[PDB]
Formats: C-alpha cells, structure tokens, sequence
RNA sequence: UAAACUCCUGAACCCGGGACGAAACCCCCGAGGAGGGGACUGACGGUACCGGGGUAAUAGCGCCGGCCAACUCCGUGCCAGCAGCCGCGGUAAUACGGAGGGCGCGAGCGUUACCCGGAUUCACUGGGCGUAAAGGGCGUGUAGGCGGCCUGGGGCGUCCCAUGUGA
RNA sequence: GGAGCAAACCGGAUUAGAUACCCGGGUAGUCCACGCCCUAAACGAUGCGCGCUAGGUCUCUGGGUCUCCUGGGGGCCGAAGCUA
C-alpha cells in the first residue's frame, strides 16, 4: 500500500494490412517515500489497463534504499548502455533536482537533498532503468566495512 | 507595490484557504467556503495533475501571494538564504518573517498582513524609538516593536488591541499588551511556524 | 637574484660569443602533462675556452651586445656531442620541408 | 617491454575478480608490494607472497570476495567494486596535501606514493604531505 | 585522441557566423524602401506576404517582412530593421519595426500592441 | 468582496523650526616647538530631517496548442495572418483577429542585438572511429613521445614548513 | 608482340525508341622490356605493439615414447564482459 505515480504514457502502434493497430505503455514508479521503491513498466491494449498492470510489476519489483536524513549515502555514475545517470549527495536544504524521470523516483525514495544528471541517451524508458539499477548499487557504511570483514 | 486587485479571489485558485483579510476571512465566507473552486469561467471543471512545474509553481506562488510581497524582493530573499549557510529552505522562511510589516501581525497590531503594511507606513509603528515606516527593515533579534506616542489612542488600533486580549502567539515571540508593544525574542524555528506551504518544492522551482 | 641556467654549448663560431641551448619542463597549463621546451641564448667568453658540447651554466647579466644578455658561469661536463646532434639533427630536417 | 607494470597488475586483479578466480600472479617489483600492502592494509585482498615460475620472481593475489546471493543469477558481492590507475604513464599526476581526492565520500581509498613512503587518502591527509596519486579503489 | 595529441594539435574552438548581417552590432538599423511587394510562402503554405527591399544606410541591400493588416509604405518610406527571419520566406532575414519613422503602425489591433506598434486606445 | 455604501489611516499639498559635513591655516600663554585656551568660513540649502495641520490619491505590459503557468464564444475559411522550433489557418481554429475569463510580472512589461549556459555539440575533469561522421592502401624509419627487475650517489620535476611578493 | 578475348566502332535482331542487355564482325587494350601515373567497396569497411580474461569442435604446420602434452597460423559455436 505504498505511494504510487506514473512517469509516461506512450502509444506505439503496429501495421498490418488495412490499418494500424495499437498498444499503450506506461512507466510507474512506488515508493513508501522512505527506503522502499519499486518501478514498473507494463503494456496492454488499453491506457487504464496498462496502468493496472504496471501496478502489479511496480509493487513486484522493489530495491531498499539506505537513506541519511533525506540524501542519499554516496555518489554513483551507472551507465545502462546508452544512457548514463550520475547521483550525489546534497546538505539538507538543497533539494531533489533532477529530469522528470529521476525526480519521481528518488521522490519517492524519501529522498530530498540530491544531485544529479542526465548524459549520453535522455531516453526516459532507458533512464529509469538506470536509476533503479543505481540505487540498487548503492552502498551504506555497514555494508561496505560488512563484505569487507569477511571474519 | 501590492496586487490591491480582489485577493479573497487567490484562495480559490489556490485551493488553500487564505487569510489575506481578517474578520471576514474567519467568518464563513474567506471567498473559498462558499466557492471552494478556482475563479474564472472555468473552474468549477474537472481540472488535469499538473506538471512538476505547474505543481511547484502553484507551491511558491502560495507562500509569496501569503506574504504579499513584490516577486523581486522575494526572489532576492531566496538568493539571500543561499547566500549564507544552515537549511536554506526554512532559513528563507526565518527571513520573511523576521520582516517588519510582518510581525506587526504576528504580533497582533493588525488584523491584516495588508494593514500592517498600511500602519508601518504611516509610521504608527515603531522600534527603540524611531518610527521606522519601512515595511521591509528586517526586524533583529530582541527588538522593541512598540508603538508611537501619537497612534496609541487610535480607533482601529484599539480594536485590534482589545481583541488581542490573552492569546498565546508566536513561542519566539514576546507581547506587552499593556503598553502596546512586543519583542523579536528569537529566529523563527521551521517547527514553531505552520503554513499550507512545502519551501521543499520552493526550492526546487528556484532551481530552474 | 640574477637568474642561471644550466645549458650546452652548440655554437662556438662567434668571436667571444657562444650558444647556448637551455631545456625546461613545466606541466601543460591545462592537460598537466610534463612537456619540454627549450631557447637559445648567447653568452660572452672573452676567454673562448668553452668549446662546442660544453654543458654550462649562465647568467642573467650586463647588456654586451644586441641579442646577447648573459656570460659564462663554469662548464660541467666535456663530452657532450650526442645532445648537438639532437639539435643539429633538427635543423637538417628543417631543411626537408619546404619547397 | 609492456609500459606501467602497475596498470596491468590492477587489471589482473579487475580481470581476475570478474570471474571469480581464487588468485593470481604477476611479477616481482618493489612498488608493487607497496601496492598490495596498502591494498591489504585497508582489507581488499587475502594476502600475498613471493611465489616462483620456473625461476621468475612473482606476486600470488589471494582475491577476496562476498558472500554468495540469493534471486536470479547468484553473483557473489565484490569486494573490489572497482579500481581504476590515475596516474598514468601518459599523463603524469601530482596533487598537494589540500587536494587529495575523497573517493566516493570516505567510502574507498586513494593510494598514492608520497615523499615519505605510500599512504591512503586519509593516512596522507593525516601525515600532511602530497604525492602522486597512484590510483583508487572502491 | 592522446593527450600528446592534444598537447600538440589542440581542441579546435568552436566558431559560429551570425544569421544576420544587419550591422556590427546595431540591435535596428535605418534604411529606405525601394520595391515593395506582395511575395508568395514556400512549401506548406500560400498567402501572399507583404515584403520590402530596403537599401540601407549601411550600403547594403536587403528584404524584410512586413507584419500586421495591411501597411502605408511607398517606394521611399524610410523604416527600421529589427532582424529576424521568416521560415515561410526565402531570403528574408530581416523583420520591419512598426511604427517608427514612415512605417506607420498597424490600425484596430488590441492584444499584443507593443509587438505591432499601436498605441493604448483609450475606450472611455 | 470585486464595485456600490459605512467607517479608519493618510502620499501629495500648507505653517513653523532647521543641520551634520568645519576644523585648521589664522589670534594669545610658552619659544612661531610641544601642550591648553580664542575667533572667521557651507556651493549643496531654508534642501535632508523634526514637529503641526492635511485630500483616498497613476496601472501598465507580455502571454494562455505542445515545450510553458494559464479555456471558451464569435468573425474568418491555405484568405487575412501566426512562428523560437514541431507546426497552425482549404466551415465547425483553445495556434489567425475581436470578446469574456485566466496565467505571469508590476513602474514597469515585451522585442531585436551580442556574450556564457544548457552543449559531455572540441569531451583536462568529460566524448568517440566494424555498419551511424570518422583507421592513414601497405611498409621503412627521422624528430618527438612512451619504457622492464635490484643496489647506490645528486636532488632537475613532485611534496612539506618558514619568509618576501601577491597594493 | 599480337592466338583468344574486347571498350570505341560496323552490322543483325528486340523495342514506340534501343547509342543497351542477345547475335555476327572488330580496334586500342590485354602480353613482354625500360620509364611514368599512385587511384579503388586498396574491405576484416576493424592502426601497430605488450600484458591480462572458460572451454568445445576441424584444419594447416612444427617438436616430443605419443588413444595425448606442447608452440605458431587459419576457420565455425560460444564464459564472463562489451554492444544502439
Ligand atoms: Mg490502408
Ligand atoms: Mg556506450
Ligand atoms: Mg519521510
Ligand atoms: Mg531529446
Ligand atoms: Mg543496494
Ligand atoms: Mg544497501
Ligand atoms: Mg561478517
Ligand atoms: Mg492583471
Ligand atoms: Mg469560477
Ligand atoms: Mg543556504
Ligand atoms: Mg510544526
Ligand atoms: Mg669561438
Ligand atoms: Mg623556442
Ligand atoms: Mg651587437
Ligand atoms: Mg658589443
Ligand atoms: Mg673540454
Ligand atoms: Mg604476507
Ligand atoms: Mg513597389
Ligand atoms: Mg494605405
Ligand atoms: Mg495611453
Ligand atoms: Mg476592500
Ligand atoms: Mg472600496
Ligand atoms: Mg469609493
Ligand atoms: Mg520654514
Ligand atoms: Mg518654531
Ligand atoms: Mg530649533
Ligand atoms: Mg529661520
Ligand atoms: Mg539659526
Ligand atoms: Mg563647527
Ligand atoms: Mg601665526
Ligand atoms: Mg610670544
Ligand atoms: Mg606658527
Ligand atoms: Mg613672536
Ligand atoms: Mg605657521
Ligand atoms: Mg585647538
Ligand atoms: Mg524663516
Ligand atoms: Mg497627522
Ligand atoms: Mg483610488
Ligand atoms: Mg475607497
Ligand atoms: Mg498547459
Ligand atoms: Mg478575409
Ligand atoms: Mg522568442
Ligand atoms: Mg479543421
Ligand atoms: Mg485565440
Ligand atoms: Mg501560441
Ligand atoms: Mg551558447
Ligand atoms: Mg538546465
Ligand atoms: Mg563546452
Ligand atoms: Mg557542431
Ligand atoms: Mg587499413
Ligand atoms: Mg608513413
Ligand atoms: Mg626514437
Ligand atoms: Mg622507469
Ligand atoms: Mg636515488
Ligand atoms: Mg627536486
Ligand atoms: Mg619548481
Ligand atoms: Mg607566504
Ligand atoms: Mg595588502
Ligand atoms: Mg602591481
Ligand atoms: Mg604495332
Ligand atoms: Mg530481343
Ligand atoms: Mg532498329
Ligand atoms: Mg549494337
Ligand atoms: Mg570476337
Ligand atoms: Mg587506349
Ligand atoms: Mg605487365
Ligand atoms: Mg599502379
Ligand atoms: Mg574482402
Ligand atoms: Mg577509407
Ligand atoms: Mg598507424
Ligand atoms: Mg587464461
Ligand atoms: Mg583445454
Ligand atoms: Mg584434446
Ligand atoms: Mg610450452
Ligand atoms: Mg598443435
Ligand atoms: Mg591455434
Ligand atoms: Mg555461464
Ligand atoms: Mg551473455
Ligand atoms: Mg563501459
Ligand atoms: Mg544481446
Ligand atoms: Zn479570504
């Protein structure tokens, strides 16, 4: 029952002799706005159904982010292919400035003081890939000085 | 200066009730209780979610039309709070309400933010002695805002007064009602204010 | 003080003059990398008894002539014929370019 | 004649780790050690040891790694996320005591070879002295 | 590239011509008309465009359109450049200041007069 | 709530008062020195400012199809026009023009001009080259650039402290 | 130097036309010697060198007591990884 908000709706179609059928997509995001986020891309014929199914794919999906008083632990450069994400902590105060696609996210993660930066492809299907996969990479104090002990 | 245009008009389009008047505000009629819809022809439609832009627009255009301030000096408040270090967002708010014509009415002195510019003006006011007519002058720490000798015995200054009998306002703040004036006791802390404003989005829309 | 540089001989063919070719190194002003340039300079030797491929030191000194601003301090080494080569080397090269 | 010894050695150790090897060798050098020392030191590798092939020198890399993991494809933690040569034989890069970089906020380390030996990020910091950065590692 | 190559052949600065030679840096520039004539759009579209060369001050010689309903210019009205092109128009790189000099301005426009040069009316 | 209407304050305007900026050089005691005392001099200006009386007392401009905050009606009918781009207008235009309403900012609001940004679109931080623009047709080798393992001397680079300079 | 082939060129056919595809004939050229030209889808459309990172299969070539170990080439499938 966490809070849930979609990034786009696209409508790409088909040829196919007579005319051109179609096939609605949307990006959603879910987040508790503290630590639990979760993303999800579903397709289907129709607009409010291909919500309703990104829905089940968003709260499917889901990664835990370490926060730290609203700002994230550390910086990242996450490269999926063709995009390319860079986050980094910001002091209190500052705010989450980033596109449209991360801003959702990172929002959603509880997260406030961020900054951030899109480069290389802008493509905002591709973006949000990259930024799941980025907080997904994160790391907090504990669990670097965990896999580094070893005892 | 001010928008003197109808202003119990902006409650409605933004959605938040809003005590730009005094009495009437408070009675049930702030213009929003009884059209709790956005002006216009319009309004009263099925309206659409914003863009980020649209929603943190809507977000700071609430906290200055509060205030009623020019958007320049606005502005240049919120360069001012970057300007130096600790939370830049509720520091912008510390600054606004450190304003003179302000606390005025957080102080009681008017019923209206608008009046209280109106009597700073006409220099009914005054701090330590001088009658400081600057509706700006940002009020410093431990400060007497009392007022002058002349506007003491004034009509709409005693039914302000009378009115401001006993009540507990402002934690940072101090009020001799007795001898008709106040103190800046301390800065604000964003927990002792309380508006329909996230300076959070604030921010975020000055960032551009 | 008067500034000195460390350099070799590569032109005894004046009367009381000699050339002088000083290398430095410097970090590039914007991709820091160790680059290496280098000037000639004309020192006085009254004397003339610093041959060619002498390595010497000068010094930033009296006006003597036009283009020439600095004496002979001391040599350093005598057998030094490889680095006139990389100059002399140099020049021939100049020669292949033009037209 | 290969070029920076050091350069390929953390590219064993990146090649190496990527598929999970239990160590590997590379050839014998002062700098070297210095390197693993420190990269021990800090805790990113299991040790090392002068080992021989057929009479040459070498350095055995006992790698290190994380736990095992759960869902789909259980890929290992890496102990080493990444390490990457600054300094390069190309481009070299000398940085003062008020420059040093912080790499990734504290979280990892910058080897450097200092005037006075070979120190992390923060033991130069400490010590108050500057030299050229090596690496880093994370 | 290596840095070497960098250190020797450098990044070549990048240069841009401007779209519009009006002066040296003149935000208007003066000029007479000369022909003035009704000139057909490009591509997409047809309607007749009310266009002028103008000989300028400056010894040049060039087209500029005329906005707004309709205009009083002859072949010897004086005018000002603003400067910007008209993607329906070929050649012409040059808008035409209303209401300056004997280009009069533009007659029962009520929204947006500053753009077209038309003073406030009064309704009273 | 906007106006109308009631109340309150009171910019402007009028009366009176009215500067700081000036303390020396210059006069005595002493010694024309040190140290104390004494007198002229204000363009700005009867302005600033202080006190008294005192009338509700200018609002404009851009924009509202997407980017981009802000929607409908009428006229028009690829015409008249719009435009920064994608584009809009060939009877039903939120894209043209007028109106109502709205958004933005207010003694300013818009346009043109040039500069940096966005542009990691000259890329040191921070890009590339199988087919997208891009590997020289292939060699040989000159300059230059880059260079393996161990010990030692100098200390050019590099790093550190002090000091001068960095008005 | 000149057999065969063959731009240009001549003729037959085809076609609305047919400077072309198809047929008959035919020149420079292709060939050699010396000299010059210096281009190309001069293509792996992949600069050269050094070090790293699973294997499976067939093939050329070399050394070794040898149902296979080892070094150098040429191919196909494919770990991790890269990739629009
Ligand atoms: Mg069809
Ligand atoms: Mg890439
Ligand atoms: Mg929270
Ligand atoms: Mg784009
Ligand atoms: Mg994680
Ligand atoms: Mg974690
Ligand atoms: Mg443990
Ligand atoms: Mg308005
Ligand atoms: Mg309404
Ligand atoms: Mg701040
Ligand atoms: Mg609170
Ligand atoms: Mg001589
Ligand atoms: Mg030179
Ligand atoms: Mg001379
Ligand atoms: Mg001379
Ligand atoms: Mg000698
Ligand atoms: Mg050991
Ligand atoms: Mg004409
Ligand atoms: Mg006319
Ligand atoms: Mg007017
Ligand atoms: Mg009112
Ligand atoms: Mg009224
Ligand atoms: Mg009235
Ligand atoms: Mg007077
Ligand atoms: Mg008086
Ligand atoms: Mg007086
Ligand atoms: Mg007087
Ligand atoms: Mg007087
Ligand atoms: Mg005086
Ligand atoms: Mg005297
Ligand atoms: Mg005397
Ligand atoms: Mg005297
Ligand atoms: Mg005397
Ligand atoms: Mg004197
Ligand atoms: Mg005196
Ligand atoms: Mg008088
Ligand atoms: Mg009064
Ligand atoms: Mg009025
Ligand atoms: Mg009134
Ligand atoms: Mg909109
Ligand atoms: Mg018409
Ligand atoms: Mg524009
Ligand atoms: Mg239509
Ligand atoms: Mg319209
Ligand atoms: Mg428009
Ligand atoms: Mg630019
Ligand atoms: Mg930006
Ligand atoms: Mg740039
Ligand atoms: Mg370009
Ligand atoms: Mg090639
Ligand atoms: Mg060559
Ligand atoms: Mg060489
Ligand atoms: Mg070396
Ligand atoms: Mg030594
Ligand atoms: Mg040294
Ligand atoms: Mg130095
Ligand atoms: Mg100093
Ligand atoms: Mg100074
Ligand atoms: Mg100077
Ligand atoms: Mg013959
Ligand atoms: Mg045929
Ligand atoms: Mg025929
Ligand atoms: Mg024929
Ligand atoms: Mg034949
Ligand atoms: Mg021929
Ligand atoms: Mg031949
Ligand atoms: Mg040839
Ligand atoms: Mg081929
Ligand atoms: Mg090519
Ligand atoms: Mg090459
Ligand atoms: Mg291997
Ligand atoms: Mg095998
Ligand atoms: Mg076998
Ligand atoms: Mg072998
Ligand atoms: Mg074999
Ligand atoms: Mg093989
Ligand atoms: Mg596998
Ligand atoms: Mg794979
Ligand atoms: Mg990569
Ligand atoms: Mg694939
Ligand atoms: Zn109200």
């Amino acid at each position: 029952d966490f809070e849930e908000k979609m990034i786009l709706i696209r409508r790409t179609a088909r040829m196919q002799a007579g005319g051109r059928r179609f096939r609605f997509g949307a990006l959603v995001v879910v987040g508790d706005r503290q630590g639990r986020v979760g993303l999800g891309f579903g397709k289907a014929p129709e607009v409010p159904l291909a919500v309703q199914k990104a829905g089940y794919y968003a709260r499917r999906n889901m990664v835990e982010v370490p926060l730290q008083n609203g700002t994230i632990p550390h910086e990242i450069e996450v490269e999926f292919g063709a995009s390319k994400i860079v986050l980094k902590p910001a002091a209190p105060g500052t705010g989450v400035i980033a596109g449209a696609v991360p801003r959702a996210i990172l929002e959603l993660a509880g997260v406030t003081d961020i900054l951030t930066k899109e480069l290389g492809s802008r493509n905002p299907i591709n973006i949000a890939y990259a930024t799941m996969e980025a907080l997904r990479q994160l790391r907090t104090k504990a669990d670097v000085e965990r896999l580094r002990k070893g005892e | 200066g001010r928008y003197i245009g109808p202003v119990c008009r902006l409650c409605r389009r933004e959605g938040v009730k809003l005590y730009l008047k005094g009495e009437r505000c408070y009675s049930p009629k702030c213009a929003m209780e009884r059209r709790p819809y956005p002006p216009g022809q319009h309004g009263q439609k099925r309206a659409r979610r914003p863009s980020d832009y649209a929603v943190r627009l809507r977000e700071k255009q609430k906290l200055r039309r509060i205030y009623g301030i020019s958007e320049r000096q606005f502005r240049n408040l919120f360069e001012e709070a970057s300007k130096k270090k600790g939370v830049t967002g509720s520091v912008f708010l510390g600054l606004l309400e450190s304003r003179l014509d302000n606390v005025v009415y957080r102080l009681g002195f008017a019923v209206s933010r608008r009046q209280a510019r109106q009597l700073v003006r006409h220099g009914h006011i005054t701090v330590n002695g001088r009658r400081v007519d600057l509706p700006s002058y940002r009020v410093r720490p431990g400060d007497e805002i009392a007022v002058a000798e002349k506007s003491r015995n004034l009509e709409l200054i005693r039914q302000n007064l009378e009115a401001m009998k006993g009540r507990k306002v402002g934690p940072w703040l101090s009020l001799d009602v007795e001898g008709m004036k106040g103190k800046f006791l301390r800065l604000p802390d964003r927990e002792d204010l309380a508006l329909p404003v996230n300076e959070q989005l604030v921010i975020e829309f000055y960032s551009r | 003080p008067k500034k000195v540089l460390t350099g070799v001989v590569v032109s005894d063919k004046m009367q009381k003059t000699v050339t002088v070719l000083v290398e430095r190194q410097f970090p590039h002003p914007l991709y820091g990398k160790v680059i290496k340039r280098s000037k000639k300079y004309l020192a006085h030797d009254p004397e003339e008894k610093y041959k060619l491929g002498d390595v010497v030191e000068i010094i930033e000194s009296r006006p003597i002539s036009k283009r020439k601003r600095f004496r002979v301090l001391r040599l350093v080494e005598s057998g030094r014929m490889d680095l006139v080569e990389k100059y002399l080397i140099r020049r021939q090269n100049y020669q292949s370019l033009s037209k | 004649m290969l070029t920076d010894p050091i350069a390929d050695m953390l590219t064993r150790i990146r090649n190496a780790t990527r598929v999970y090897k239990e160590s590997t060798d590379v050839p014998a050098s002062r700098f070297k050690e210095e390197i693993l020392r420190i990269l021990a030191r800090e805790g990113f590798i299991k040790g090392y040891e002068r080992v021989d092939v057929d009479g040459k020198p070498y350095l055995r890399v006992y790698l290190k790694y994380g736990p095992r993991r759960q869902g789909p494809d259980p890929r290992p933690e890496q102990v080493i996320h990444h390490i990457r040569r600054i300094s390069k034989p190309g481009r070299r890069v000398y940085v003062g005591v008020k420059e040093i970089p912080r790499v990734r906020r504290g979280l990892g380390i910058a080897i450097l070879s200092t005037s006075k030996g070979v120190l992390t990020d923060r033991e130069a910091r400490k010590l108050g002295v500057g030299g050229e950065l090596i690496c880093e590692v994370w | 590239p290596t840095i070497n190559q960098l250190v020797r052949k450098g990044r070549e600065k990048v240069r841009k011509k401007s779209k519009v030679p009006a002066l040296k840096g003149a935000p208007f520039r003066r000029g007479v008309c000369t022909v003035v004539r009704t000139v057909t759009p490009k591509k997409p579209n047809s309607a007749l465009r009310k266009v002028a060369k103008v000989r300028l001050t400056s010894g040049y010689e060039v087209t500029a359109y005329i906005p707004g309903e309709g205009h009083n210019l002859q072949e010897h009205s004086v005018v000002l450049i603003r400067g910007g092109r008209v993607k329906d128009l070929p050649g012409v790189r040059y808008h035409i200041v209303r209401g300056v000099y004997d280009a009069a301005g533009v007659k029962d426009r009520k929204k947006s007069r500053s753009k077209y040069g038309t003073k406030k009316p009064k309704e009273a």
